[PDB]
């Protein structure tokens, strides 16, 4: 089972092959029997359960994992041990209430579950470096030394790239036709997926758009116009840097990033240099990569480096990650299985030693 | 239906809500039960107005952001026979209200029965599996717009057909913009 | 005239032939903002004028 | 000058139709010796990765990716008749296999395929007529007979040593899970019949449990596991403040809310399970959570309770105890109380604790008690259970039966043959071809051996024309002429009949094929 | 064809030209070597 | 100088031949599946989906083609298949050898403008032959005509061997769904017959349902799995845990009635169950999911309830029934109750098993009857070419009793429409004369396609019957020669009415129209620019 609850999607396959078989939008037999049909027409219905990175429902998982894999994978977990995803961060409470149902209605052997910031590292052949985990809604930040995240490293920031798209039609007001509908969210969105690039600063860049005018880039688009003189596009990520543009001033992403490494002993640190891998969710556009190596590195020291690392696709990541981990073969050291869940319980779960 | 009163309307058909944001709070169960009775009682009261305004054939626009048209409507419709078709266009409204003479109203006040437009037959016609239409025919009303229909073998054909026909309205739009 | 997108277009009406072609040549553009011009005027048969004027270009 | 994707690749002719006959073969020649009382074991590779030895034609194929779709195509039909009758599928794929090479004999003539579809026709219409014409009844009223019948299905299987066991083990499981419902439609559903297989013991302690046997555990240390009567009862909520499906955040404005709402979900709590201990209780289960307050409770009263249970093992519960699952722990009737089992028993067998719910009345759903040696041992035995319980189906749905082992199959070739020269035409040949491809039944079970199969094909091919001796077959151990009157081989009729319709029309169908394509979404 | 093939070994790497505008494209250069010399 | 196009341009008849190439390369592909001796054609999708078909449209849809021409020839089999549904490989033929005779007479330097109106006249001379010098009768059958009719379907299909059983089954389906559209003719709801399959144990063990029979099974064992009397409740109503409204937050500062609103999330919903259960309910048929809680209440009643159900399936078991469609309990004004005059009318409804599974099943929907057949085969993709091949012969059906008129083939139209237009076209005795010529010529292709489908020497039968038609035409004394066409059973010239082979007269006009269109359309076609991709 490699089964993995991603961001909104259930991608089920096994750990050998290159890709899940079925996909979870959350008539291939429907017209034979349609024994199938209802079944997964009712689990179509529900909705997902999972929000900002925590857990918020629990009977609708079940109910869909229990139909996902009992009428399309075609697999008992009786014989299998488990490896699903779960919510970026939780506290041990999520954990142990689903080991509770996960046992108690599939009493399967076995069991391992990872952050999904591990699986992208994993899947970018990393054991080390934190990976920026820009997600939707909101951002976190997970320094993964030798494979296990630490309880007392992450930093989770509110930025969201929804968040960016507003701030923009806060200040697309001033550009005369604002936009603020579905259909107009969507192009300021669509628009933001075309050119939102970062050259190196907010004024440098407004001044070669307007002095010169010659960062500008005529819209041509059904549902576009030529509004942008090469500020808007260049205004998404300026919001996604410095705090007081949105309104909300605060501290950069940097120093958060900066923070949570420099609490760490600095000999990890450089471990930590060593990669410092990014990871999507708001970001998608260049320009991010040597903008923010430059912009800490005024916050690293000159006698110490620092690298830049940025996948193009990261899509699967987490799937590679658990594929991978499937096949690890030491893996099975750390699970959990019936010999421990039937004699403590969670308290085990909970490290009662230290 | 035939010699059928046709209505158009264009305004919001959906639960009580206001331009503006808000949220209505329910304190114990007797305020759900009279928030659900008055909700029916609202929307019945609408389309009670409609009924008493001599209305045969219901006509929504399209719309976003709390659209026009509810499940209940369609329930009430059918209770009391009438059509409706839903999410039309904005600058059309033209074009049908001469064409019929139904007017737009954005609100139930100003809704009258003298604003009828009263065409002789509205059928569905069938395309053989290719799709069912409305078209209407009979309206006692003095429209100055006109439409016609092509079918063919593929698409080609009916575009040749369309910029042939195009193009020979350019040439009577010429000949009567000037006689030689 | 098929294009390079997945359709195809049987065409006999002057104007139109002239501008599925997106040529770079300036002249053929002028060509053709002359029989978008002649349509918005009268609408028939812009292949005539096309001949004509390359006609009087030979001629000069 | 192309005019299609390049990824075209179009065949036709003779030729492509002689490589399907060819793929036909190859798979004929993958399984021709597993046939019979007599088999050879055979052993498969799993697809997903493991290891299983099976001796039955789908189970065998159903586990085998193919090349080549026909193959597929046959992979699909033998899947198809094992979930339809449950038996004999390495007949079917031997007899098409075979007779599709016979048939292969007639067509390279410059023979039509349509003449040999309508000698097909013919052929089964034949074979079907004189099957009842043949087919004899028997009396569904005893164990001698029934457990005559699993002996000889499963002889061709690796129990046959312990037939006669494996026979009871059968005929108790299916009394017992047998039922009717509103004056009609008794049902024998072997879901219900569900199947559980327990690491160590010896082959002989498989039984069928007169009640319920589960792989659970009771869920505190005080709740008792010794209960002759047990007073259960069938729950199907979760035990926690119920939370339904509204919206949230009530403003809390004072401080005499706060542990005044504690308290009222304790008092929640309190009423739910009071509801249950009013009616006198032992045991309880249910299919979701439990909570501490709820077990404190029903601990005060000594009532028995249970986490979460699988739905399938709950309704056969459900049929077991004789009472009705419900969810309305504050809507509890006295209708329902489960009273009908002979003994609460809190076992270990192994060293996983199990319960075990003995019952004294006629049951609806069973688990079946296994002991082995390895999970390979218990999954082979489990494969012959279904076999056997399918078949006791089939006799219970059918008081006729024919003997197998080859007699009244070859009977029915003799007979189809004397039937050909009636008619006048050239169809008769490929009609009778059909019959001398059936000829191919008892060669394996010979050739399973090694005897002098000439002699004993003539012997019993003349010995079914005189005085009608259409009875007579081969006793695989010994692979000698005998009497099917004597040695005691017998099989439901459904199984060898859905086998001439399938091999017949697989036949058929494989014949249209001349034109293939392949490179195309 | 139904299926392609080519009488004429390396057929995709030898051009062909025909029709009186063939003659046109001789005439083209009928320009510009006569205007080279008129000068 | 060289052309601004940036493209490339083709010119001549190349292009042309090219139509003619594409017309050609996939005709002759298609040329084996139909007629009573079209063989099968086997097809592997690129996943590995092997595929038997043998009507032309489910023949060519899942081919990719990037020739334009033969493109538009592919919807216009698509088209021949939606509207008509027979002669599903013919019309593809039959427009590839006419452009091939269109070509090579242009090849012949003949102006295209006189051979393009000569199409159209002739398309339009066909046509009404056809109507006029065939009329024959169809009272004279009835009940008979529609097995005839299901014969001819299925003579190119995998069931022609079994259709005295199939045919009946067929033509008592249509009767049982027969409905009335103006009030004076017939009206057929195609598509409302759910014909569900299942891989039987074989060909003869398909039954038909003089009722209906869903995709869908008992929720739960709990329930009674055979109701004595059928009231039917039809819903669409979701009776899922209720909620309230999306627009709708709660502030409790008292907190006594919270514990009572976890209470009304039930109540309602039990609410109506108890009215739901009021009047004696049998089946309760919803789209919106069943809970626990309903299930029990249900259980408690012995009334069955099935969630997932969907759309068009209950409205047509709604109608049948006579039940009526429920989304609320709501009356004309805002008093919401259920009544018992519209009860769905039914004997009873069992969870009947077929091979290995179960599903539900309608007995006799009371005051009528309605049609649904349960397709059991070997396997899957066998029984799916029953399903086409059903749906075909109920399309050949509908058209036949949508207008009674039906004439004899198997080439009979094909050879008496070659002699009339051959001895006709004297009527202009000009450059189009030659054109109607070839027309009478092009319809030989049907006759050789299913000569070399059978195997039968194409121009011995040929010419017999050619000879019949024109000397019945040409000498009407003995016209009873018009009534004769050609059978493949035994290569025979024959009164096409004992085998029953009979054709709608609407479908060869149709053919004939689409095909002339589509030749006049490439032979106004004369140059290409092939412009650069993208």
């Amino acid at each position: 089972l490699v089964v993995d609850n991603g961001s909104g999607m259930c991608k089920a396959g096994f750990a050998g092959d290159d890709a899940p078989r079925a996909v979870f939008p959350s008539g291939q037999k429907d017209s034979y029997v349609g024994d199938e049909a209802q079944s997964k027409r009712g689990i179509l219905t529900l909705k997902y359960p999972i929000e900002h990175g925590i857990v918020t429902n629990w009977d609708d998982m079940e109910k869909i994992w229990h139909h996902t894999f009992y009428n399309e994978l075609r697999v008992a977990p009786e014989e299998h041990p488990v490896l699903l995803t779960e919510a970026p961060l939780n506290p041990k409470a999520n954990r142990e209430k689903m080991t509770q149902i996960m046992f108690e209605t599939f009493n399967t052997p076995a069991m391992y579950v990872a952050i999904q910031a591990v699986l992208s590292l994993y899947a970018s052949g990393r054991t080390t470096g934190i990976v920026m985990d820009s997600g939707d809604g909101v951002t976190h930040t997970v320094p993964i030394y030798e494979g296990y995240a630490l309880p007392h490293a992450i930093l989770r920031l509110d930025l969201a790239g929804r968040d960016l798209t507003d701030y923009l039609m806060k200040i697309l007001t001033e550009r005369g036709y604002s936009f603020t509908t579905t259909a107009e969210r969507e192009i300021v969105r669509d628009i933001k997926e075309k050119l939102c690039y970062v050259a190196l600063d907010f004024e440098q860049e407004m001044a070669t758009a307007a002095s010169s005018s010659s960062l500008e880039k005529s819209y041509e688009l059904p549902d576009g116009q030529v509004i942008t003189i090469g500020n808007e596009r260049f205004r998404c990520p300026e919001a996604l840097f410095q705090p007081s543009f949105l309104g909300m001033e605060s501290c950069g992403i940097h120093e958060t990033t900066f923070n949570s490494i420099m609490k760490c002993d600095v000999d990890i640190r450089k471990d930590l240099y060593a990669n410092t891998v990014l990871s999507g969710g708001t970001t998608m556009y260049p320009g991010i990569a040597d903008r923010m190596q430059k912009e800490i590195t005024a916050l690293a020291p000159s006698t110490m480096k620092i690298k830049i690392i940025a996948p193009p696709e990261r899509k699967y990541s987490v799937w590679i990650g658990g594929s991978i981990l499937a096949s690890l073969s030491t893996f099975q050291q750390m699970w959990i299985s019936k010999q421990e869940y039937d004699e403590s319980g969670p308290s085990i779960v909970h490290r009662k030693c230290f | 239906v035939e010699k059928a009163k046709i209505g158009l309307i264009q305004f919001c058909l959906s639960a009580p809500k206001t331009d503006m944001d808000n949220q209505i709070v329910v304190s114990d169960y007797a305020q759900m039960d009279r928030v659900l009775r008055e909700e029916r009682a609202y929307i019945l009261n609408l389309v009670k107005q409609i009924k008493k305004t001599g209305c045969n054939v219901l006509l929504i626009q399209k719309s976003i952001l709390r659209d026009a048209l509810s499940d209940l409507a369609l329930h009430f419709l059918n209770k009391m026979k009438i059509m409706v078709i839903k999410d039309i266009e904005r600058e059309d409204i033209e074009f049908i209200c001469k064409t019929i003479g139904t007017k737009p109203v954005a609100h139930i006040d100003q809704f009258t029965a003298d604003m009828l437009g009263s065409a002789e037959l509205a059928e569905e016609v069938n395309l053989n599996g290719s799709g069912k239409l409305l078209k209407i025919t009979g309206c006692a009303s003095p429209g100055k717009t006109v439409t016609i229909v092509v079918r063919g073998s593929n698409k080609l054909v009916i575009e040749e057909a369309e910029r042939s026909i195009h193009d020979a309205l350019c040439v009577i739009r010429c000949l009567v913009k000037k006689r030689a | 005239i098929q294009d390079g997108k997945g359709d195809v277009t049987i065409t006999n009406d002057g104007a139109t032939i002239l501008k599925q072609m997106q040529v770079l040549h300036p002249a053929a553009r002028m060509l053709v903002e002359l029989s978008k011009a002649q349509d918005i005027e009268a609408g028939d048969g812009t292949t005539s004028v096309v001949i004509i004027a390359g006609s009087l270009l030979d001629s000069c | 000058v192309l005019v299609l994707s390049q990824n075209t690749k179009r065949e036709s002719g003779r030729k492509v139709q002689s490589g399907n006959i060819n793929a036909a073969k190859t798979i004929a020649d993958i399984i021709r010796t597993c046939l019979g009382p007599k088999s050879m074991m055979k052993m498969l590779l799993d697809p997903m990765g493991g290891i299983v030895m099976t001796n039955d034609g789908n189970a065998i194929l159903r586990e085998i990716q193919v090349q080549h779709p026909a193959a597929k195509s046959m992979i699909e039909i033998s899947r198809t008749q094992d979930e339809e009758v449950g038996d004999g599928t390495t007949s079917v794929i031997i007899l098409a296999g075979e007779m599709l090479s016979v048939a292969e004999h007639f067509l390279e003539q410059q023979m039509h395929p349509t003449v040999v579809i309508s000698a097909y026709r013919k052929a089964l219409d034949d074979m079907i007529s004189t099957l009842k014409k043949i087919s004899i009844p028997v009396d569904i009223s005893d164990s001698d007979m029934m457990l005559n019948i699993i002996n000889s299905s499963i002889t061709t299987k690796a129990i046959s040593r312990w037939s006669s066991l494996a026979c009871n083990i059968a005929l108790d499981a299916v009394k017992m899970v047998q039922f009717e419902e509103n004056g009609r439609k008794e049902i024998d559903i072997k879901k219900y019949a569900r199947v559980e297989k327990i690491p160590g013991g010896i082959i002989e302690d498989s039984c069928v449990l007169r009640g319920v046997m589960i792989n659970k555990d009771v869920t505190h240390p005080r709740m008792r596991r010794y209960i002759k009567n047990p007073r259960i009862v069938l729950l199907d909520s979760s035990l926690e403040y119920k939370k339904g499906e509204s919206q949230t955040d009530i403003e809390i404005t004072r401080e005499e809310d706060f542990t005044r709402i504690l308290q009222m979900e304790e008092e929640y709590i309190q009423q739910l399970c009071e509801d249950i201990i009013q009616l006198k209780p032992d045991v309880v289960i249910t299919e979701k959570g439990i909570s501490d307050l709820a077990q404190h409770y029903l601990m005060r009263a000594n009532i028995t309770a249970i986490r979460r249970v699988r739905k399938t093992d709950n309704n056969r519960i459900a049929r077991a105890c004789g009472a009705r699952i419900v969810s309305r722990p504050e809507e509890l009737r006295e209708d329902d109380v489960g009273t009908g089992a002979g003994l609460l028993e809190i076992k270990k067998i192994g060293d996983e604790y199990f319960t075990f719910i003995t019952d004294c009345k006629d049951p609806k759903a069973c688990t079946i008690l296994l002991r082995g040696a390895s999970k390979e041992i218990l999954s082979e035995v489990e494969r012959n259970l279904q076999d056997a319980m399918q078949v006791c189906r089939n006799v219970l749905l059918d008081p006729q039966l024919v003997p197998g082992g080859g007699a009244s199959e070859m009977a029915v070739a003799h007979a189809l043959t004397e039937k050909s020269k009636a008619m006048t035409g050239v169809e008769q040949w490929p009609y009778r071809a059909v019959a001398q491809a059936l000829e191919v039944i008892p060669r394996t079970l010979i050739q399973n051996c090694g005897a002098s199969t000439i002699r004993l094909l003539t012997s019993l091919r003349a010995k079914h024309t005189q005085e009608n001796c259409e009875t007579w077959g081969v006793n695989g151990e010994t692979g000698t002429l005998v009497d099917m009157k004597e040695l005691g081989i017998w099989e439901p009729l459904a199984v060898k009949l859905q086998t001439y319709k399938t091999a017949v029309e697989t036949a058929v169908l494989l014949l249209r094929i001349d034109d293939i394509v392949s490179g195309h979404k | 064809y139904g299926r392609p093939f080519l009488i004429i070994k390396d057929q995709d790497r030898k051009s062909r030209l025909m029709g009186l505008e063939a003659l046109k494209s001789h005439i083209m250069a009928a320009k510009a070597v006569a205007n080279t010399m008129r000068t | 100088g060289p052309l601004s196009v940036f493209g490339d341009r083709s010119t001549g008849e190349t292009i042309r031949s090219q139509n003619v190439m594409a017309a050609a390369s996939i005709a002759n592909i298609v040329k084996s599946s139909l007629g009573p001796v079209g063989l099968d054609k086997m097809l592997v999708d690129d996943i590995g989906d092997v595929t038997i078909t043998n009507d032309g449209a489910t023949i060519l849809k899942l081919l990719e083609v990037e020739h334009p021409a033969a493109k538009v020839l592919c919807e216009l089999a698509d088209l021949q298949d939606k509207e008509v549904g027979d002669g599903t490989t013919s019309v593809v033929i039959i427009a590839a050898e006419l452009l091939k005779n269109a070509d090579e007479l242009v090849k012949q330097k003949i102006h295209p403008t006189s051979v393009i109106s000569g199409y159209r006249l002739a398309c339009k001379e066909a046509v009404r032959y056809i109507n006029e010098n065939l009329i024959v009768n169809t009272d004279e059958l009835g009940r008979d005509c529609l097995i005839n009719a299901a014969k001819t379907s299925m003579s190119s299909k995998i069931i022609g061997i079994n259709g005295d059983f199939f045919a009946n089954m067929v033509v008592d389906a249509v009767l049982a769904i027969k409905y009335t559209d103006i009030r004076g003719q017939p009206r057929y709801p195609v598509n409302s017959v759910n014909i569900l399959k299942a891989h039987g144990r074989s060909q003869m063990e398909s039954m038909l349902i003089s009722g209906y029979a869903l995709n869908c099974v008992v929720g739960s064992q709990g329930m009674p799995k055979r109701i004595v009397n059928a009231k039917i409740a039809c819903l669409d109503f979701s009776l899922q845990k209720t909620k309230m409204k999306l627009g709708v937050q709660v502030v409790i500062t008292d907190p006594e009635k919270l514990d009572q609103i976890r209470q009304r999330e039930s109540d309602i919903t039990k609410e109506r169950i108890q009215k739901i259960l009021a009047t004696g309910a049998n089946v309760i048929l919803t789209t919106g999911g069943i809970d626990d809680m309903c299930l029990k209440y249900f259980v408690e009643a012995g009334a069955m309830a099935v969630r997932r159900v969907l759309k068009r399936d209950l409205k047509r078991i709604a109608k049948a029934s006579g039940a009526t469609i429920l989304s609320t309990l709501a009356n004309l004004e805002g008093e919401e109750t259920f009544e018992a005059a519209m009860l769905g009318q039914a004997e009873e409804v069992v969870q009947e098993r077929i091979c290995d599974d179960e599903l539900i099943l309608i007995k006799n929907t009371k005051a009528r009857t309605s049609a649904s057949i349960i397709l059991r085969g070997a396997n899957d993709f066998m029984c799916d070419e029953m399903e086409r091949s059903l749906h075909d012969a109920l399309c050949v059906v509908k058209r036949v009793l949508e207008s009674k008129s039906v004439v004899p083939g198997g080439g009979a139209v094909e050879a008496a429409l070659s002699i009339y237009l051959e001895n006709y076209a004297t009527s202009m005795g000009s450059r189009e004369q030659l054109a109607i010529a070839e027309f009478a010529r092009s319809l030989l292709v049907i006759p050789n396609t299913l000569a070399v489908n059978a195997a039968q020497d194409s121009t011995d039968l040929v010419a017999k019957l050619r000879a019949f038609h024109n000397e019945a035409q040409v000498n009407p004394e003995r016209k009873n020669l018009k009534w004769i066409g050609l059978d493949l059973s035994n290569g025979k010239p024959r009164d096409n009415k004992q085998a029953g082979v009979f054709e709608p007269t609407i479908v060869k006009v149709k053919s004939l129209k689409f095909a002339t269109e589509a030749a006049i359309t490439i032979l106004r076609i004369d140059d290409l620019i092939k412009l650069h991709p993208e």
